[PDB]
């Protein structure tokens, strides 16, 4: 113990430089060998280990043996501190993933990683199922054969947790990672064949209803017409409406695709031998032909979209309907600790929710009697929400550990997501909640107020809202917020509900579970917070985020309408959970949340690197390569432990849960958020 | 209890066990409708809300096995309200008709008899 | 129109009259209500009483609509009587619930006697230990107009009500709102914030020496902190020359004192 | 009138001249009789 | 038409810019500007043109004939336009954007190219010209102020207090003090150059006179470098002396009711050549004229439709 605690004020003391790592490493080698039964010495000696690696690595980076010197009993730390926890080793299973990814192709690192996968046990790598997964079309040998070798374990010994990411995987258009897939899938095969054909029948199924064949030639076009009447890339609107040609060259397999082939096929086949002609001998007069086609196809297909609401299996999907059994498990719950629930049935009609995406309601039927509701997601990538999700039990089991949080209840409420594909996949649906605009919405048509009142005052005040400065918006927007009274999400709380016990339990609830939700969005940065992305739970008051495409403050540096608010924190959200103001509740709880989420840095640092530097998912964050990926990492280590403000002093919690609070309620940022966002909600 | 050496051993006994935190007691450790009907949450109209509650507070009493003296009463009282009502009671029925039905075929003697003829009236 | 002679007999005194009297009022409530629906359930209200109880509001309403000014308002007359006659629990809940069931629908609340009664109903639910009701009526006589009793009363209902951040949030509203130090040490007294409290008292002491009460709340602030020494001090110092309403409220903190020091000649 | 850039960017010494012409007089104040503002009241 | 020694006009969002004179408070031109509103607006020392500006254009409206359109018109930019001005003698415009930069203009159809530009990393609020058309201050919305002298090409940054955004800045004609106020009514003076030879700039801290607990819009000396007025969010307009910066006058249009809620702020005001009487613009649909001694209102014009932000007042120099 004083061993241990001799390091740690050492490093508290001097830092990390090369002459107080040999000091603390013999500290924590004394502190292990003086226990040899304590997760807290093997996990500071292994977190030792990889920061000296790390700190020799930056400082060559302004010889490859002391990193091997570093590495090699950092893998072996770390495969001796999984054993030891038995609950909870997410931190540890991501670090030697990453010392797996990063240096599992020198052949000495080599040996004490294959040593550790037959060490330890196989449900342990259950929680790093998408992590590997996207490392398992790498160009290097042995670490790419020991990751197939891995999977295949998996496989066999829990093939219901591994089967639907597999069957992502397979259906990609890179080479390496569907061989791979379909590698793994084959060998899947061998003890279990009926789950691996009825997986793939069944994705590939559900793709389909996803996206039919008149949204995807929409979209199609939608995207060629402005590349090429934009850019001028005819190679580029070329790739993207050539495979939805050879997608329809393989023939109509349902009543739906062979409708839409007698309706526009002659259209979509004259218009591509033009394309053609073009392409053969470049002439414009070849190509303005082809696309008068394409824009004839694009307004005859754009008529018919507000008219789609319903969707029947004998129309869009003949071979979902006919199943009535299968061996596949309801997507989104399955634990190796409970007895599995299998897809009985599906319904066959789904109800279309008349938006700009229009995503399905799925609705599936287990083996135990229960309906499990889903949201069939098109034309949008849920890759993020997962990795966002798995952040969030992270942060859930960090509070359920702490005595403070624990006895207040703080938790993230979640739903499943599972991703189908690059552009589709299926989001869990979550009873009893309400949208914050649909409450709104419906106290005002109630009440006979109108629902704009706020911009009809700022738009009469000032016609030319939008255009004005700052010091004009501010005072436009003071008088719109003066002039109404803002207390509706209040009122209509306590209308709807039974008593004031129930009414003050709720009002608790939705004050600490805001509270929370606040401060992870502040840490993960999450942008877009209209009230069309907060949900109310109309029976436990708890506070629901959806859409978490805009991540690690995107929406912070964008150029038209950049918002400058760390969290929603507007004067109905604040008038609706307390009577005195947001000093009570909110404040504490802030105060809890972020001294528990700094206390635990190193875990949500870890799940974060992990998400942020895999190279199929930093796409949305870059709109060398390696440089934004790194100062968006150094931003969330400033934000966890207050070098945010301001890198010439450290805050603590207080001080920066005041700043936040003054930054998020002030006037001059509300006013030049966008008139959809409603500032004065 | 009302012995006072009774209450004394029990308070014994409570701090011979001893001062337990009330998190870990709390760790040790639909009927949604009828609190928003006598309360009126939905904001139904006044004409149209007696009906209801009337209909709930039925159903409290004719739910139970133990007070099964009072049975013909709250029967013929839901006979007047579905012959009162008119075309508008069909909202109440999957309300009345499980909890009749159990009741018809719990129940025991010459009331029988009498149900289903109530019964055939609510037919 | 017949309600009166149940209404206003003004003739209860004892807690069976009460209930006998709320039993009568359902009965001939149920009875005629011009509805069919609660007329046709009075015959079996007679036979059972809790479902005469739980049809209570809708009677209630029912023959409020009917009635005109004068017969409304001796009903409402009647009622604040009935409310701030009697302290038995039952009848109590009963109007309590009554009142948040008019509150709640679209024609506003019964009219009390200033301002729906707020500062009446919230006082009758502060005894009835129903504190949700009394933190909401306490809260609606806070949107009209802060005062520091009613900040003070906020803690004390919302302490009882195992809330100390909402208390915590209270205080400082009133320290950030005010700007004048009328906070009193028994503030920081109900929020177990005991320096502070103490920091108060040593303030309010040193100006000027003053009646009791100013320093039993020390005694109580420095008992509650742990330190027995000066507590022992401070009381050997006045033990003799002090009255007898004094010593019968800090002999248990100087036996307490005596008891953590050891000074057992003294603690007897 | 639109907007064009690279304009005098290679010229200092010109520059320390062509627009800079540092003009400091009218240092001596007077006193007036306000002629407009007593004909506007 | 402005064929007078004295002119006035204001300009706001009823989508007009009024000219009218202080004799009985009648309107003579209402001149259309449409698409946007009017930032600021400033005439042409030689009298025969005004300048509009607002998001992304600057008009010039003329003075001698009667002609409501936009005769010569200035884009460019991508965003709104916070200030302009032009030379004393009519040489060259300094326009400040709302976007990053602070340039300038040159008045004549031929290619002179005294035009530079200057780019910081903050959105600009304020321009202000030096006395002797040499140096020019910028202001931006993060507190800092530019000296730029256009002699050379280096440019002084000075930070009173940051995490506050500035919102305005003068110096007087008889060049003695520099005043600036920002989005809390800290109004801090520095001592200007008293470097006549060389431009050395040197500027020393003088005061900082803490008021206007709202939001101070604008600060302007006067003519004769006696009288100092700013404007203030709590609908107030405060004189201050340049003696010992104590307060000399205080003007207000509150109503002293509570059912109003700040029905209008202090936007913009000017000095006359006397020093005497003052023109001010607040956002009640009307412009005052008020005096510097008795407090009191002395005119009013109220032809305008919606607030109006900005006015231009210039008289004849003798006064
Ligand atoms: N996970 C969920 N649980 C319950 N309801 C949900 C859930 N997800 C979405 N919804 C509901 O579905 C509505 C519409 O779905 P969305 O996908 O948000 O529509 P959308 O506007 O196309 O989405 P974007 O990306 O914000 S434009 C949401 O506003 C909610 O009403």
């Amino acid at each position: 113990r004083c061993f241990l605690k001799l390091g740690e004020w050492q490093l508290n003391l001097q830092g990390i430089n090369e002459s107080t790592i040999p000091k603390v490493l013999q500290y924590y080698s004394a502190a292990t060998e003086h226990d040899r039964s304590w997760y807290k010495a093997w996990h500071a000696w292994a977190v030792m280990n990889f920061e000296a690696v790390l700190h020799y690595k930056h400082q060559n980076q302004a010889l490859s043996k002391t990193l091997l010197m570093y590495t090699v009993p950092a893998v072996q730390g770390f495969f001796r501190s999984i054993s030891l926890s038995r609950g909870n080793n997410l931190q540890d299973t991501l670090r030697v993933l990453t010392l797996w990814f990063d240096y599992g192709h020198w052949p000495d690192v080599n040996e004490a990683l294959v040593e550790g996968v037959k060490a330890i046990q196989i449900d342990t790598w259950l929680q790093v199922i998408p992590q590997l997964i996207a490392r398992i079309d790498t160009p290097r040998p042995l670490v790419g054969r020991l990751i197939h070798q891995l999977l295949t374990d998996i496989g066999r010994y829990h093939p219901q947790a591994l089967i639907y990411p597999l069957t992502v995987a397979s259906k990609s258009t890179t080479t390496a990672r569907h061989n791979a897939a379909n590698k793994i899938l084959k060998n899947m095969c061998e003890h279990s064949n009926t789950l691996v054909q009825q997986a793939m029948m069944v994705s590939e199924e559900l793709i389909r209803v996803a996206i039919l064949w008149h949204e995807m030639w929409h979209e199609g076009l939608e995207e060629a017409s402005r590349l090429y009447f934009g850019e001028r890339n005819v190679k580029g609107m070329f790739e993207v409406l050539e495979p939805l040609h050879a997608m329809m060259e393989r023939g109509p397999q349902t009543l739906k695709e062979t409708s839409f082939n007698q309706a526009y096929g002659r259209d979509l086949m004259e218009a591509q031998e033009w394309c053609r002609k073009y392409m053969k001998s470049g002439n414009v007069k070849d190509l303005t032909q082809a696309w008068d086609l394409y824009y004839h196809v694009f307004r005859r297909i754009s008529k018919q979209l507000p008219q789609l609401t319903s969707l029947e299996l004998q129309y869009v999907s003949p071979k979902l309907l006919m199943c009535r059994d299968l061996e596949l498990a309801v997507p989104g719950t399955y634990d190796p600790n409970q007895p599995i629930i299998r897809i009985q049935s599906i319904a066959p009609s789904l109800q279309v929710i008349t938006s700009k995406q229009r995503p399905r309601k799925l609705t599936l039927m287990g083996s135990n009697g229960h309906e499990f509701v889903f949201l069939l997601k098109g034309h949008e990538d849920l890759r993020q929400d997962e990795r966002v999700m798995q952040l969030f039990g992270l942060v859930n089991t960090l509070l359920a550990n702490d005595p403070t949080s624990l006895r207040k209840n703080l938790s993230i409420q979640r739903y499943a997501v599972i991703p189908l594909s690059t552009n589709s996949g299926l989001i869990g649906w979550v009873p009893h909640c309400d949208t914050l605009h649909a409450l709104i919405r419906d106290y005002r048509e109630k009440k006979k107020i109108l629902l704009n009142i706020e911009h009809r005052i700022m738009l009469r005040m000032a016609p030319d809202y939008d255009h004005l400065t700052l010091m004009q918006k501010v005072e436009v927007f003071e008088h719109a917020v003066n002039n109404t009274a803002g207390d509706d999400l209040a009122k209509l709380l306590w209308l709807k509900s039974p008593s004031s016990e129930v009414w003050f339990d709720r009002r608790t609830n939705y004050t600490r579970s805001l509270a929370v939700m606040s401060m992870v969005g502040y840490i993960l940065g999450l942008g877009d917070r209209h009230p069309s992305n907060l949900m109310l739970d109309r029976l436990s008051g708890k506070i629901l985020h959806i859409d978490f495409g805009d991540c690690f403050e995107v929406a912070m540096t964008r150029e038209k309408f950049p918002e400058k608010i760390p969290f929603r924190l507007t004067r109905m959200l604040t008038n609706a959970m307390e009577v005195t103001g947001l000093d009570g509740n909110y404040r504490i709880t802030c105060h809890t949340v972020m001294e528990v989420l700094r206390e635990h840095k190193d875990s949500v640092m870890a799940v974060l690197e992990a998400f942020v530097y895999d190279p199929l998912l930093n796409w949305r964050l870059m709109d060398a390569l390696n440089k934004k990926a790194i100062q968006i990492i150094n931003r969330v280590r400033d934000k966890l432990t207050g070098r945010d403000f301001s890198h010439d002093d450290t805050l603590d919690v207080p001080t920066q849960v005041e700043l936040l609070i003054k930054q998020a309620t002030s006037h001059e940022n509300l006013c030049q958020c966008y008139i959809g966002w409603c500032p004065f909600w | 209890e009302q012995n006072q050496g009774t209450r004394r051993e029990a308070i014994r006994v409570l701090g011979l066990l001893g001062a337990l935190d009330p998190y870990k007691h709390k760790v040790n450790i639909s009927d949604y409708s009828t609190s928003e009907m006598l309360v009126n949450m939905g904001n139904l109209p006044l004409d149209e809300f007696y009906p209801a509650v009337s209909m709930v507070a039925l159903m409290r009493i004719f739910r139970d096995q133990s007070l099964s003296h009072h049975h013909t009463m709250v029967v013929q009282a839901i006979t007047f309200i579905f012959k009162s009502l008119g075309l508008k009671c069909v909202q109440f029925l999957p309300q009345v008709m499980p909890t009749f039905l159990n009741v018809i075929r719990v129940c025991d003697g010459a009331i029988r008899e009498f149900l289903f003829q109530q019964l055939g009236m609510l037919v | 129109i017949n309600l009166q002679k149940a209404w206003g007999a003004a003739r209860r005194v004892s807690k069976d009259d009460w209930l006998e009297w709320l039993r009568r009022l359902s009965l001939e409530l149920l009875k005629d209500s011009s509805s069919p629906s609660l007329r046709s359930c009075w015959a079996l209200a007679q036979a059972y009483n809790p479902m005469a109880r739980d049809l209570f509001n809708a009677a209630f309403v029912s023959c409020w609509s009917e009635l005109n000014e004068d017969q409304q308002d001796e009903l409402i007359r009647s009622i604040e009587l009935a409310l701030t006659s009697q302290d038995i629990a039952e009848v109590t809940q009963t109007l309590l619930n009554l009142a948040e069931f008019m509150e709640h629908s679209d024609k506003g609340p019964l009219p009390l006697r200033d301002d729906n009664g707020i500062v009446l109903l919230g006082e009758r639910a502060a005894k009835c230990r129903a504190y949700a009701k009394a933190l909401h009526y306490k809260e609606l006589e806070f949107q009209k107009g802060p005062t520091p009793a009613i900040l003070e009363s906020l803690i004390s209902i919302n302490n009882k009500l195992q809330q100390p951040e909402a208390a915590a949030g209270v205080l400082e509203y009133a320290m950030k709102h005010f700007g004048e130090l009328e906070i009193q040490a028994t503030w920081y007294e109900k929020l177990h914030e005991w320096e502070d409290a103490l920091v108060a008292y040593d303030k309010k002491m040193d100006t000027n020496k003053d009646d009791p009460e100013l320093m039993l709340g020390r005694m109580r602030c420095l008992e509650a902190l742990g330190e027995w020494g000066q507590l022992h001090q401070q009381c050997c110092e006045k033990w003799t020359l002090v009255n007898d309403e004094t010593q019968a409220k800090m002999a248990r903190m100087a036996a307490a004192a005596a008891w953590g020091l050891g000074q057992w000649d003294s603690m007897e | 009138i639109q907007w064009k850039e690279r304009n005098s960017k290679q010229s200092a010494q010109e520059l320390k001249s062509l627009f800079e012409k540092k003009s400091l007089k009218e240092k001596p104040p007077i006193s007036g009789k306000q002629s407009i503002l007593s004909v506007r009241l | 038409v402005g064929s007078d020694p004295v002119i006035l006009a204001t300009a706001g969002y009823d989508h007009t810019v009024r000219f009218w004179q202080a004799h009985s408070g009648i309107c003579t031109r209402t001149v259309q500007h449409q698409d946007s509103q009017v930032n600021a607006l400033e005439v042409t020392p030689d009298r025969s043109m005004i300048a509009a500006a607002g998001y992304q254009h600057i008009r010039m409206y003329d003075l001698n004939s009667n002609n409501p359109n936009p005769i010569i018109s200035y884009d460019g930019v991508n965003k709104n336009i916070a200030s302009v001005g032009f030379h004393e003698d009519g040489r060259w415009m300094y326009t400040g954007g709302e976007d990053c930069t602070a340039r300038i203009w040159d008045l004549r159809s031929r290619n002179l190219q005294c035009q530079r530009i200057f780019q910081v990393n903050a959105p600009i609020n304020c321009v202000c010209l030096h006395p002797n058309q040499a140096e020019l201050i910028v202001g931006d919305q993060s507190g800092a102020i530019h000296i730029w002298d256009l002699k050379t090409d280096h440019n002084e940054q000075l930070i009173p207090e940051p995490e506050v955004s500035i919102t305005s800045a003068h110096i007087d004609p008889d060049a003695s003090y520099m005043a600036a106020v920002n989005s809390t009514g800290n109004c801090y003076v520095w001592n200007l150059t008293g470097g006549i030879g060389d431009e050395v700039t040197q500027l020393i801290p003088k005061t900082k006179i803490p008021a206007h607990t709202r939001y101070a819009l604008q600060c302007r000396f006067s003519p004769d470098s006696t009288l100092l007025a700013t404007c203030s969010a709590d609908q107030t307009c405060k004189i201050w002396r340049t003696s010992n910066f104590s307060l000399m006058t205080e003007l207000s249009i509150k109503s002293g009711n509570p059912g109003e809620s700040s029905r209008g702020w202090m936007w913009g005001c000017a000095f006359s050549g006397d020093s005497q009487y003052i023109v001010t613009a607040s956002s009640d649909n009307l412009a005052r004229l008020w005096c510097v001694e008795t407090g009191e209102i002395k005119r009013e014009y109220g032809g305008h439709q919606k607030a109006v932000v900005c006015l231009a007042f210039n008289d004849s120099v003798l006064g």
